[PDB]
């Protein structure tokens, strides 16, 4: 299946307070209007440049990503996962399962089978969308947490994605997956390429509304 | 250009004197601004005050009078008007004369024309009655003086009554005072936006150039930023230089306009409005002036049928000051903007002639 | 500085700008983030057990913040010693990668742990590249790793086919063959075990107790930063221009307590026009508002120099405290000199929003000028005031008609009789025709503006 | 090497003229304005009454 | 300026809003000149025979 | 090598175009000192006599 986000996508570009301020930006976004991927519940993506990701449940099924130019040995890759104590990041040398989960006894992670080489180590209904880039051997972050009255179906809306993380890395990306906690006892995929874009800043400092300036001749 | 920066400031010495041309510019153009305004108000050596009891012959100047409980005694027309409409190295000089200042200047100007009529600007104000002098002004446009005064309370509610709807319009249009300040605001943020802007260099701050450079490699990069920013403040000191000249202009025939509508009546055809001009007032706005000018229309008209003369007795008499006009049997002479038929006689009449060289002559 | 400035001896009543006020920064501040993980060092060089010689161990320390401080003035380091770069600079860099190693040693065998050594140790135990970049540190350790009766735990390597590569090890056990006759893994004449013990005791020699090292090895791949010194912070003072940098931010300015409220991931605030005019503290994370330290322009007011010497300054749109009697504040600055008077007077130098000035009252004072004599007409409604009498009067009206014919030629201002300059100039195309074109269009204009006055009458009439 | 610094010199005299011509035709326009006003005050004021 | 090549365009994009500038000062231009004919034309309510 | 020369060529054309702007915007108020005269007689020579 295919579905048409409307305004979905929008990150703050950078630091730096900001007010009433239709300001303009250069920067890779998610085009208004745009064809997004559905996937039910899986296989593995391109990455391109950066990736938006949202998702759906009350329960967690989506149990992070992994990322990479071969998703194996003899190059390296990120691992982002979360077991029900929490984050994993962490970029070794792998070798994934073709087809990588995690079960729920409640006992899981078939995920790989291989550690080697660990460059960076890390440990500690619903809507979660994510913005994911890789610019300059950084690998930046950005995400929201939106409560949904639906279960699982993507809504109509503006809310703007604040930066989570950064990791000096250098890894090269290509390809991506994501990772799902099966049954033994709903998401999208879109690309961001670069636009330009007017966003309208609060009196508090936050975007409110946006115009993507490629879309038709009155934007 | 450099923002307090020795390196940048000596590499600047050799390019002579054009930063003492651009202030002679920007300093020749802040002092014809108080010429501006100078030449358009101060148009009165007395200031005049207004009676306090104000009984003018019905009309009714209470929105444009100064009004003391407001904000620095404007009138009632001038606080909808005022209603309606630090970087580096750039500063905003004040002008010369307050806001306070030019609201007296109006406000006896108005003063004086309500009470002494055109006297005052060109002599000693001597005082007439309000009714009397808007019959001088009747005369002016070729209606007699018996038309205001048999008309007298018509003509005021027509006043008062088109006074209360400029407070309406204006109430619920400042168009030429809004774009000089939209233009001017819209370069200065062109000329600070530069200073943002590589014009081939590795970045656009000195503090980046004198640390990732030694000082034989910065100069070369420097002079690329130097020969930048010289070229935009240059060409903001250009366009100001033609946007005053326009300005300038404006303000001309605004002195004019003052000098021949306020302290007079003026024939120029379409100068004081559209209409025949009775007389005109002034009001302080933001950066201008603006003038309420008060016109004579014609209505509701009728047609007769014309001769150029009467012959009488052999006789081709002509009218003194009217026309001939006939009802469709009777021949009388009316003025020739307002209708009031008169009997034709040798009192309003005169002779040259007989009456076989003009062609159109009736018999009468 | 008047008379410097308009490079004459006599100055003309008026008012002039002079210079500049620029209020300096007294100081300078810097500022960061409270600290948190500042490295554990006290696992490396704190172990109670070290690791042999022939295996030796490797940590590799991470992000992080090292404070290389603690390590370099502990004074318990026998030799700290320091290669690609000297040690006190060691608190001020970045790299990607640290890593750490560590064994014990006899006591002069530490002179081998060197760029470019050979020796049994350097040979085939621990080799280090030849351009190496870290220190090395090493510290006697006497009391903790000899044992009387011999501690035969520490071993070594003694025999190896060849030298290692730096940084390579080699834990094999196999039993070395130096004659031709092959081993077949028994002992023997030219067929040894290859490694050997030191067996340390309590009661030897210096140089001859064992000595633990640890070799610090920076290394930058290619990554986007990592590890580094823990870049301290000063205080932070307020209301003083001063000279600041907010981890990154450099600037000047007065530094005030602010009353706005950043989203919690926001560092700094713009203006419209784009400069920064708020910051958030790193350490306190509170928001400071950064407005520019106080200045404009000076212009000196002289009633002129062939009336008195006498002088009044006008510091503009400066407030009047801090501009360093008769000091005056005005809407227009700080005025310096002249004295405020409260009657009002027909307007002389005008300093500004309503406020002239003028020589009156052998000095200089301030005051709202006058608009005029006040009047009230004696108006009724059956009154008229009628002139009995009359004058002539005559007034004088003065207009410019014309200005001054002039020409330049475009080659010979640029260029002067030099035929190497004017070919040149032939690359710019046709920019002298051009000027020349203009000049010339304006010298026409000029006769055609006073035909246009003067020559309105046909005849000369006398 | 003489050519490198003439080209200095040609491009830093050429802007100073530019300068100096752009302003005269700014102040010549002034004067046009002047001038037609004093042609019709000689036609109204020495010629007529106004 | 640069005029179809593409090595040109990203070397004037070094310069700031100067372009701008000069679009906006050319267009002020062209729609001054249909004021200029307004004012002077159409001077009359009806269109009289 | 090349970026050089583009500078130069750039530099050039630019400063063209200005010049041709800035005569532009003062040959433009010069027609519209005569558009405004053309007003005011059509004003005041057709629709009045004068
Ligand atoms: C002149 O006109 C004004 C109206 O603008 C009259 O003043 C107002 O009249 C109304 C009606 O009685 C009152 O409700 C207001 O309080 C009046 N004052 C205001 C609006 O400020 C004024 O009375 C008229 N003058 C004369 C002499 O009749
Ligand atoms: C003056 O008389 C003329 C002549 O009849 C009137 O003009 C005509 O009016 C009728 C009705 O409005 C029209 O159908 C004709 O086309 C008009 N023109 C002619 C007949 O030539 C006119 O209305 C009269 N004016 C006044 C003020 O009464
Ligand atoms: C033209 O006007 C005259 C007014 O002088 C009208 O004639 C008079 O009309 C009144 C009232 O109808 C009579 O009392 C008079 O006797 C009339 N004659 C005179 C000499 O006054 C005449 O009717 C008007 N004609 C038209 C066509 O309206
Ligand atoms: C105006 O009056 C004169 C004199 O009363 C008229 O002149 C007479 O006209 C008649 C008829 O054409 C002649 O028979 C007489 O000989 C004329 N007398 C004189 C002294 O000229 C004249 O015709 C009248 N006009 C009109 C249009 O009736
Ligand atoms: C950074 O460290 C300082 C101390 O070095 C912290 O200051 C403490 O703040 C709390 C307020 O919650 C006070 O109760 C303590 O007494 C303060 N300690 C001292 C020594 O003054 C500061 O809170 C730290 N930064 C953050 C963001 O927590
Ligand atoms: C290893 O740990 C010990 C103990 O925590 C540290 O020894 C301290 O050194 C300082 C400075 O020489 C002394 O003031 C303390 O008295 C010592 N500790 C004790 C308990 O007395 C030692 O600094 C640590 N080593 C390193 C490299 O950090
Ligand atoms: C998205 O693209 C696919 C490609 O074939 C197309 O079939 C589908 O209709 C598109 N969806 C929308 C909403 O345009
Ligand atoms: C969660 O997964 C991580 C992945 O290595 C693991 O380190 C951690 O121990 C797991 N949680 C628990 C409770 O074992
Ligand atoms: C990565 O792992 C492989 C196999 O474990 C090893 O041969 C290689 O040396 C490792 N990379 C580095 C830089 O040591
Ligand atoms: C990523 O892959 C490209 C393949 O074209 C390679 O040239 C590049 O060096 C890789 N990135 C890094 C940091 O080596
Ligand atoms: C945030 O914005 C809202 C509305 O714009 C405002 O009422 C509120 O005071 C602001 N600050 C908060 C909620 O802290
Ligand atoms: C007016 O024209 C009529 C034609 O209808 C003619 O008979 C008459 O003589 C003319 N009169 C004048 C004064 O022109
Ligand atoms: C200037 O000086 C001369 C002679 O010293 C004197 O006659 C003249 O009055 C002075 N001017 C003024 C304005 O004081
Ligand atoms: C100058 O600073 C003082 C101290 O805050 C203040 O009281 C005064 O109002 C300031 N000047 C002006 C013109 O406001
Ligand atoms: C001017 O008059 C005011 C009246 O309010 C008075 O307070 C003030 O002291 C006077 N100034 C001088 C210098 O006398």
């Amino acid at each position: 299946a295919y579905t048409n986000s409307f305004t979905r996508g929008v990150y703050y570009p950078d630091k730096v307070f900001r007010s009433s301020v239709l300001h303009s930006t250069q920067d890779l976004f998610l085009p208004f209007f745009s064809n997004v991927t559905w996937f039910h519940a899986n296989p593995v993506l391109p990455f391109n440049d950066g990736v938006y990701f949202a998702s759906t449940e009350k329960s967690n099924i989506i149990r992070g990503w992994i990322f990479g130019t071969t998703l194996d040995s003899k190059t390296q890759s990120l691992l982002i996962v979360n077991n029900a104590t929490n984050v994993v990041i962490k970029v070794c040398e792998f070798q994934f399962c073709n087809d990588p989960f995690l079960g729920v006894m409640e006992s899981e992670f078939r995920v790989y089978s291989s550690a080697n080489n660990c460059t960076f180590e890390y440990v500690s209904k619903n809507l979660r969308e994510f913005v994911f880039k890789n610019i300059d051997g950084y690998f930046k972050i950005y995400s929201k947490h939106t409560p949904i009255n639906l279960v699982r179906d993507l809504p109509q809306g503006f809310s703007a994605l604040e930066p989570l993380v950064d990791l000096p890395i250098g890894i090269n990306i290509t390809r991506f997956q994501t990772l799902l906690a099966l049954h033994r006892s709903a998401y999208y995929v879109g690309y961001l390429q670069p636009r330009t874009f007017l966003l309208k800043y609060n009196e508090n400092g936050t975007i409110t509304d946006a115009v993507d300036c490629a879309l038709d001749p009155l934007s | 250009i450099c923002g307090d920066s020795t390196e940048c400031s000596n590499l600047l010495l050799q390019y002579g004197s054009f930063c003492t041309q651009l202030n002679r510019a920007l300093t020749g153009i802040a002092v014809e601004q108080d010429k501006n305004t100078q030449e358009v108000f101060a148009q009165v050596k007395q200031i005049y005050k207004t009676p306090p009891i104000k009984d003018f012959g019905g009309f009714n100047f209470s929105q444009i009078l100064p009004d003391p409980s407001k904000p620095s005694k404007r009138s009632f027309i001038e606080d909808l008007l005022f209603n309606k409409v630090k970087f580096n190295g750039l500063t905003v000089l004040p002008p010369l004369l307050t806001d306070e200042m030019i609201a007296q200047y109006t406000s006896a100007l108005l003063a004086g024309t309500i009470t002494s009529g055109w006297t005052f600007g060109a002599g000693a104000a001597l005082q007439i009655p309000f009714a009397m002098q808007m019959a001088y002004r009747f005369n002016g446009i070729g209606v007699t003086q018996n038309v205001l005064y048999e008309n007298q309370k018509l003509i005021a509610n027509q006043f008062n009554s088109a006074i209360g709807k400029i407070q309406d319009s204006l109430s619920s249009a400042l168009g030429k005072l809004q774009d000089v300040v939209n233009q001017n605001a819209q370069a200065l943020n062109t000329l600070v936006k530069q200073l943002s802007s590589n014009f081939g260099a590795i970045s656009s701050v000195l503090n980046d150039i004198l640390s990732r450079l030694d000082p034989p490699e910065a100069e070369v990069q420097i002079d690329r930023l130097i020969t930048g920013r010289l070229q935009s403040l240059q060409t903001y000191v250009t366009q100001q230089l033609i946007r005053a000249a326009e300005i300038r202009a404006s303000a001309n025939l605004a002195a004019t306009k003052m000098s021949e509508c306020v302290l007079g009546q003026s024939k120029r055809v379409d100068f004081c409005g559209k209409g025949y001009h009775l007389m005109s007032f002034p009001q302080s706005a933001p950066h201008g002036v603006v003038f309420l000018h008060v016109t004579y229309v014609p209505a509701q008209e009728k047609n007769f049928t014309t001769a150029p003369a009467i012959c009488h007795d052999g006789k081709a008499h002509f009218p003194r000051e009217g026309v001939f006009v006939s009802n469709g049997t009777h021949w009388f002479v009316t003025q020739r903007n307002f209708y009031e038929p008169q009997i034709i006689t040798t009192d309003n009449t005169f002779v040259s002639g007989n009456c076989d060289v003009v062609i159109g002559i009736v018999n009468n | 500085e008047t008379k410097c400035t308009l490079k004459s001896f006599t100055v003309e009543k008026g008012i002039y700008q002079t210079s500049n006020f620029r209020v300096q920064p007294t100081e300078s501040i810097v500022r960061f983030p409270n600290i948190t993980n500042l490295c554990p060092f006290g696992e490396v060089f704190n172990a109670t057990r070290f690791a042999s010689v022939y295996a030796w161990n490797r940590k590799r320390i991470s992000n992080c913040v090292a404070d290389y401080s603690v390590l370099y003035n502990s004074a318990s380091f026998s030799t700290f010693k320091c290669y690609g770069v000297s040690p006190t600079k060691l608190n001020d860099l970045c790299f990607t990668n640290v890593y750490a190693d560590s064994f014990v040693i006899r006591g002069d065998e530490v002179r081998q742990i060197a760029p470019g050594q050979t020796g049994k140790i350097a040979d085939y135990n621990y080799k280090l590249p030849d351009d190496f970049t870290g220190c090395v540190i090493a510290w006697n350790s006497n009391n903790l790793d000899s044992k009387v009766g011999g501690n035969y735990n520490y071993l070594y390597r003694l025999f190896r086919k060849s030298n290692l590569k730096p940084f390579e090890r080699d834990i094999s056990t196999e039993i070395y063959q130096a004659g031709s006759t092959p081993c077949n893994g028994v002992e023997g004449f030219n067929c040894y075990f290859p490694l050997q013990s030191y067996g340390f005791q309590p009661t030897n020699g210096v140089g001859y107790q064992p000595y633990r090292v640890v070799v610090l090895s920076f290394e930058l791949l290619h990554a986007p930063a990592t590890v580094c010194g823990p870049k301290k912070s000063t205080n932070l003072v307020k209301n003083k221009c001063v000279n600041f940098n907010f981890n990154g931010l450099t600037g000047t300015g007065v530094l005030t307590e602010s009353n706005k409220k950043f989203l919690p991931f926001q560092q700094f605030g713009r203006d419209i026009a784009d400069t920064t005019d708020a910051v958030r503290d790193p350490q306190t994370l509170e928001i400071l508002d950064i407005t520019p330290c106080s200045f404009g322009g000076v212009s000196v007011i002289t009633p002129g120099t062939n009336t008195s010497n006498q002088v009044a300054v006008l510091y503009q749109d400066v407030n009047c405290t801090e501009v360093p009697s008769n000091v005056f504040q005005t809407r227009a600055g700080c005025l310096i000199g002249a004295e405020h008077v409260n009657n009002s007077y027909e307007c002389d130098i005008p300093i500004g929003a309503g406020i002239c000035a003028s020589y009156q009252t052998q000095s200089i004072i301030a005051y709202t000028m006058s608009l005029g004599a006040e009047n009230s007409v004696a108006y009724s409604n059956n009154s008229i005031a009628i002139p009995t009498n009359f004058t002539i009067s005559v007034t004088t009206e003065i207009l410019p008609v014309s200005m001054t014919k002039t020409s330049v030629d475009c080659t010979m201002y640029i260029c002067g009789d030099s035929t190497e300059c004017s070919n040149l100039l032939l690359q710019y195309g046709s920019f002298c025709t051009q000027l020349n074109r203009a000049l010339t269009g304006i010298a026409v204009e000029q006769d055609k503006n006073t035909q246009e006055v003067f020559a309105q009458v046909k005849q000369i009439y006398k």
